[PDB]
């Protein structure tokens, strides 16, 4: 072998480092695997790399950079520019931690071990929340949020689950002892959302620092997160809808290994990540990697080498980290900072470290794990390991060695005391004006714009509507948004296939047929007739194919902006059921478990037209279910004014609740189903409608003997039956909103059709389905004296939302009219 | 006199009119500075004469006066003292 | 010197980065994707071999930048990279004239089919395969290759996109079975389908099935796996085999927008190398035509490739032109050839377009004007390839006249059938005896020679002994007597979830750790040998689940539809996690046999209780699943004694009847000293829909001194009898409804006609007043047993938005609420 | 008079008695021998007899006519020998 091939191998030798190095660094506190670990002659041999190099100064730079208590994964990055800047801050010689530095890090140590003492010996079942093993979390999070505030941030917004929560609430967010512990009992303080401000210890910055609100459900609250942080980032005009492109708001997201590898909502998320309508500027992780998922070994939870391969996905740099140094975590964390705000790119830390105690109380982890436990319990602890250290090396003498064990009683003191004194003691109607300004607004087309030949008749009919009438579903929506736009309200709408609308409707954006560009006739209402700003926004967007996340960060979105219109649309509400953990963890149950208020809008394409299981039903009955007093709206317009008017009454109530409609499909070009300028000029929201005939016709109420109640598109083929047989003797009362039972109204109404002897809930869903089950139970208990003996109409009980046959829907439907009018 | 700059409790004034006044986290300290930065004793101010001093007593994160860290200083009007995340401004 | 470290990095950067560059964008879109020159001549040294520029330049170009676009230097393994790097970086033999004509064979039956179904019927242009045919001779070479392998079964999940093209032209099945009474469109775009493949040039024939599926796109992904999972394990291949051929091949198909959005995509590829849930490598297909309805790439993902998500287990990327149906075919076999080397996925990228729109009646240059005039300008794929084939010689103008002869043959075989087509329980005792529960007990102390017990198991194992002789069985051993009779009677048991080997409340321990070497034991697995040696056919298969509920779920569903005999159980780590599998609980558990005639016998085990622990450690949401029933579709039950369960249990695996099972499990029921069982009980009796006390069933309790009736179902029985004891309550009794749904009516009104003086009826349950089973029995008994229940008043906690309070001292007072009013 | 026997295709087993002039063998439904495969093109090959000699001829099919794992345009036949028309095999026998 020649010079020629001696070069080659070295040039390789300097590739497998780069490239996995990682898997032979000394990542791992406990050394569970023994087995993770060119001549001799070459090693004074100088190579080419424009600097000429040793092969033993190459190996030692190699090492140091790859090999010791940090692995990089970063050759899967795609853009050269993002490798270079990582190799040039990794294949350096590192500054040595000033004491300064190294003694707040020991600080930062001797407060996370205090706070876990004394989590374990004053309370009862705090063993499965401990951080033992996990303390220099605390340090690399204070790292984080240090280099943010030196970055000159507005605030870090924190997402984790419970491990170390509480240790975090007072060690990062900075909560004191008597709110983290006030009648505490695992607690709901668990679960609640905090705000602190970080003062640096060394710099002259201050930094907002929150935490969000979650449920037990591991990783449900990362799209939520991303969906706060939008908010907030929206807010201070900073990232994506921003005139600067600090995004000045950092997501901080905190992981356990078993849970990142295994819940898909992770990579739905990270998808997330670079979108127009969701990027944060990237998020920062860290993966709390005790190596061990409650009784599960690493070989059971995920299928590759490491807990993040999944932020791969996006060409994320990954640093796996030996938590027992607590200097390389701080370091790690920095550097993960400063790539963020150079690339605008999520980065993951994946921090090793071990699990102290069982996964819950009594139990005894040696059972199913007795070779991790056995080499756990001769491991020190983190503090008393760095303090060691810190002598070893002669960083610290034996008497700052003691003033730093004085440091640490006196932060164990500090929290026991606290503890130990805390125990002792509005119209929604708008003018014509502002009918026609939206309207006109569809044909302010910009000069030289190309309207595509089958949207130009869209834009001139809504130009005809608003001066004219015959309002129909798709434009009375746009005329409810964008009046709030005019009034200063922000709105955000999404969803899949969102800006034009699933079913051709919507046409939010429209786009040039020669050029490609973008028009969004709704964002000419952000601006006032004399010129100035509304304050307003119309922020549309086309989500990707996600359910899960998509919903999360709608909800995220309305709690990180309460004066926003947030609204999220299900291409069909049958697909919504992809969000249940949100639906269920977040949307209908956040307000009573931790006092968290959101007003996000799910719309819910639904309705029985012969489409089969999945394109019928966005599951009213379990909306209906979910629901109790005071939680969410839930409603099934049947007309476009009355839409129009529930989503203005919506965003101008003052209320933070969330808001479900189930909205139409056919019903959108039915031509009965269009409303008169007056139902927006001279109208409000009705929670209960009567047939016309009787409001504005000369119908009499009188000759009812029969009453159908209903609700949604079935009205409008009820009435056609109706009006056919010219059936006097029976009446159709809709109920326009379903939760909560508009009661009064409900009995008002009835009390019109005195000569009623028969009452009958109509229904287009199976019996088990549809508001039938808790409409057939509640209204003979709320309304005694108008609903006892309330029978059902409907399609028979179904294991499926429908049939899966067009023929058999038509059928089924002609029974409930023949039936209904029997 | 001693006026808090930077800290949870900034605005916060303290008198310097004793022999010695205790700076740190101890409850029962003259300047009660509660924060996990601040060593449960920290400092001490020391009045000698005419002249007041800044004393670390065996703190982990240091006493730092003007940015540079201290064992002891003589304070002189307008002097910076960092005790632990707390800067406070010492006037005559 | 300097050149050499150019040259090595240039080939490095090929290996790494070519893809970027690769032809693979049949649309070429995006305009802007695409050493001196007296180096060209230079030789350099290569792995050892000794190589032009100009010439390691064209074998890099020819590898990496043609029609395939290849990633693999992410993966860890170097014996994978090489493997790669071996079949990619050398000189292709073209594929004879029989291949090139096979493949255009292929492509004729594809756009024969696709002109046939955009002709005859309205409403289909949503589900064409125009622009994306190439699929076909695609998915054809992946099979033929598994026949290649001498291979058993290959199982096919896909969505819509090309089904029919697929049934018919994959599968083989006839166009009057496809289009029988043809109306997400015609039920047959989810049906599930099974036919024999012949291989065209080899001696191999294979078997090739597609499994059903909602429209909920990818929510199939975990069942394929499961499936294939199951019939692997019966073929004795793989994981569970005595052989590691893993002859059963799960073909999964996608689209661009849902493979990268979807989180049960990045779920079931982190089980792809998992010992309980490992098929040996999925072969992928993302039939990639660059939009996603009206969203472009740019909305949908935040990577460069839509396939980027596989690089988290390590699988080889091949990003294929479209318009290249050799490269697809070559890509195919490459991708099965790797798929069997190293037991891993791969994933196919294949770059086509949309040629209709989304929709009926939907101009898709609405929304994407640039990329639809590009369209309009392209030829159809086989016209393409037909004419590529004249233009370089490999076929003359009279077989190409042969080739078209065929194709108007292959347009008129499906247009005649059409018009021709248009022309025309078991209830066998549950029982085991004394012997068969002694035998389970005795397993738990027949430990291998040499084995060290943990000091803290010990006790559990001298105690299962203990109760299989003596009694008080509690509600963990039952389980497990229920398993271990089932795997002694010759049946396989599947048990898998969050730390189901040792319990989440450390009650199961199906699973045993030696203390000092960390080898397992399982004592249930001995029960596969019958006492003269010879094997029972049963098999104990128990695992910790990965961290996953919906995949989980999915593949469990799955793994029963592959293997009807099987027992298969899930567990929830508590009953609250659930939701997360709520795409597969209502797509596939509750409504496949009604929607497909899919038959599952898949048993949820969900842990629920009121016990002070928050509205995330509390409910199954009992009221969610009993919504969901309709006759005939699942059996729901809450048991209340360990014997209840353990013949629950061995009905559901011995009915003989395909239909999920979900328990409502306990918690600190598990250790509750008042519910365990007596021998008698599995060796005397059988499942019982409703329970009585035993002072009316076995003592001397007077049911003539009953006005109060109490109807509840679960735990709180034990603290309405414990309530009755205390104040020596004779006038109150207390029924138990084991069996939620279906409601066993008869059975019900038999017991309640036995309390004659019966004044008042009230459901008793800890559930909120909107959850449990009172919604749907408030409304449903008065109805179906109007002589027993008009009048029947609820007992319960008030209404609420969570299923619990998040305080253990107002669940307390709740709790003592419901017994005082029970009792008041 | 011969006989041609299905050895594979989903009709394998099935008989084929050639006893005439021509006897088509095909996709077309009106084949003498109706070969159901999308492999198959709609006029495939013929069986041509002639005085007592059995030849096989490939009438412009797209994936040609085998004769013992051969292509071939036409050839005569000889107890025994192995005909492949598509996926399909066929035996010829005396
Ligand atoms: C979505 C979800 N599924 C299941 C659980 C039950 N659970 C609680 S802790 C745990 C293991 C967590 O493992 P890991 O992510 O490594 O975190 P660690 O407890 O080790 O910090 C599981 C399965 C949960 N809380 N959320
Ligand atoms: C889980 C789910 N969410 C939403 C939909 C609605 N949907 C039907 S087609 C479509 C786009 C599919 O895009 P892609 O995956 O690229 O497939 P393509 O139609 O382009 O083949 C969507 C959102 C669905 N069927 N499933
Ligand atoms: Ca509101
Ligand atoms: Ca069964
Ligand atoms: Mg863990
Ligand atoms: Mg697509």
């Amino acid at each position: 072998d020649s010079i020629e091939d001696k070069n080659a191998r070295v040039i390789e030798l300097i590739a497998a480092y780069r490239n996995r190095g990682h898997l032979m660094a000394d990542i791992d506190p406990l050394r569970l695997d023994n087995t993770r670990f060119l001549t001799l002659w070459d090693l004074d041999r100088e190579f080419k790399v424009v600097q000429r190099k040793k092969l033993r100064d190459i190996l030692s730079v190699l090492r140091d950079a790859y090999c010791r208590h940090v692995g990089v994964e970063y050759t899967h990055i795609l853009e050269p520019e993002q490798q270079r800047w990582i190799q040039e801050r990794v294949e350096t010689k590192h500054d040595k931690p000033t004491v300064a530095e190294q003694k707040y890090i020991l600080s930062k140590l001797n407060a996370a071990e205090a706070f876990e003492t004394f989590l374990q010996t004053k309370y009862v079942g705090q063993k499965r929340f401990s951080l033992e093993g996990a303390e220099t979390v605390i340090p690399m999070m204070d790292a984080v949020i240090d280099q943010c505030a030196e970055h000159g941030l507005d605030e870090v917004v924190i997402a984790m689950p419970h491990r170390g929560r509480l240790n975090v609430l007072a060690n990062i967010v900075g909560k004191p002892y008597s709110q983290i512990f006030s009648e505490f009992e695992g607690d709901v303080k668990y679960h609640l959302g905090a705000t602190g401000t970080y003062i640096q210890m060394f710099g002259d910055n201050d930094i907002e620092v929150s935490l969000t609100a979650n449920p037990s459900h591991l990783e449900a609250v990362d799209p939520v997160l991303e969906g706060l942080v939008r908010a907030k980032q929206d807010l201070l005009d900073t990232g994506e809808e921003g005139s600067d492109n600090r995004f000045s708001v950092v997501p901080l997201m905190l992981h356990g290994d078993a849970a990142f590898a295994g819940q898909g909502v992770v990579a739905e998320t990270l998808n997330l990540a670079l979108l127009r309508g969701y990027r944060t500027g990237g998020t920062i992780h860290i993966v709390v990697n005790n190596q061990i998922g409650f009784t599960t070994a690493p070989t059971d939870s995920r299928s590759s080498e490491y807990c993040t391969d999944v932020a791969k996905m996006i060409g994320a740099p990954i640093f796996h980290v030996n938590g027992d140094d607590p200097e390389a975590c701080a370091w790690v964390a920095r550097l993960a900072v400063d790539f963020r705000q150079a690339f605008k790119k999520d980065v993951v830390i994946d921090m090793l470290c071990y699990r102290r105690r069982g996964h819950n109380e009594g139990d005894d982890p040696s059972m199913t794990q007795p070779y991790m436990y056995d080499v756990i319990d001769t491991k020190r602890g983190s503090r008393k390991a760095y303090t060691e250290a810190l002598i070893g090396r002669g960083d610290i003498s034996m008497k700052e060695a003691e003033d730093a064990l004085r440091d640490y009683q006196g932060q164990l003191e500090a929290v026991f005391n606290e503890v130990r004194e805390l125990e002792k003691h509005l119209a929604t109607a708008v003018d014509k004006a502002m009918l026609q300004r939206i309207g006109d607004a569809h044909l302010a087309l910009p000069e030289g714009f190309t309207v595509h030949p089958r949207v130009r008749p869209v834009l001139e009919k809504r130009r005809e509507m608003a001066y004219e009438g015959r309002i129909d579903w798709a434009f009375a929506e746009l005329l409810a948004l964008g009046s709030l736009i005019a009034e200063g309200k922000l709105v955000r709408l999404s969803g899949q296939d969102t800006q034009r609308g699933t079913f051709t409707q919507r046409h939010a954006v429209i786009v040039d047929r020669k050029t490609g560009e973008e028009f969004t006739p709704l964002q000419l209402l952000a601006t006032n007739p004399d010129g100035t700003p509304t304050g307003g926004k119309f922020l549309v967007y086309n989500s990707a194919l996600s359910e899960f996340a998509a919903v999360g960060f709608e909800y995220g979105y309305s709690v990180g902006n309460p004066d926003a219109m947030v609204l999220w649309e299900a291409q069909f509400g049958d697909f919504v059921n992809g969000a249940q953990s949100i639906i269920d963890e977040f949307i209908s149950s956040g307000e009573a478990k931790w006092g968290q208020l959101s007003d996000v809008v799910l719309l819910l394409p639904h309705g029985h037209e012969g489409q089969g299981p999945d394109h019928t039903s966005g599951r009213i009955e379990r909306f209906l279910q979910l629901w109790a007093e005071g939680s969410m709206t839930i409603a099934m317009p049947s007309t476009p004014a009355n839409y129009f008017h529930l989503l203005r009454r919506h965003g101008k109530d003052g209320i933070q609740r969330p808001l479900i409609v189930f909205t139409p499909k056919s019903m959108l070009r039915n031509k009965a189903a269009v409303s008169d300028i007056r139902d927006f000029t001279e109208s409000k929201f009705r929670s209960v409608l009567e047939e016309p005939m009787y409001t504005d016709g000369e119908g009499d109420r009188n000759k009812v003997t029969r009453l159908l109640l209903t609700s949604g598109k079935i009205y409008y083929e009820l009435a056609a039956r109706k009006a056919k047989e010219n059936r006097e003797d029976v009446a159709i009362v809709r109920i326009e909103q379903l939760a909560p039972l508009p009661r009064r109204r409900l009995a008002e109404t009835l009390d019109r059709y005195p000569n009623v002897k028969e009452k009958f809930w109509v229904q287009e869903e199976p019996a088990n389905q549809g508001a039938w089950p808790s409409f057939g139970l509640t209204l003979p208990e709320i309304l005694p004296d108008h609903f006892t003996g309330l029978k059902r109409i409907s399609r028979r009980a179904m294991s499926a939302p429908s049939s899966g046959s067009s023929k058999v829907h038509a059928v089924e439907q002609q029974e409930i009219l023949d039936t209904a009018f029997g | 006199l001693l006026v808090v700059k930077r800290g949870p409790n900034a605005g916060s004034r303290f008198l310097l009119d004793q022999p010695t006044t205790s700076a740190g986290r101890h409850p029962d300290s003259d300047i009660f500075l509660d924060d996990v930065t601040v060593s449960r004793r920290h400092a001490e101010f020391r009045l000698e004469g005419g002249e007041f001093q800044v004393v670390d007593v065996g703190s982990l994160n240091g006493t730092y006066v003007n940015r540079e860290p201290v064992d002891s200083a003589v304070l002189a009007n307008g002097d910076e003292v960092q005790i632990g995340k707390f800067r406070l401004v010492f006037l005559t």
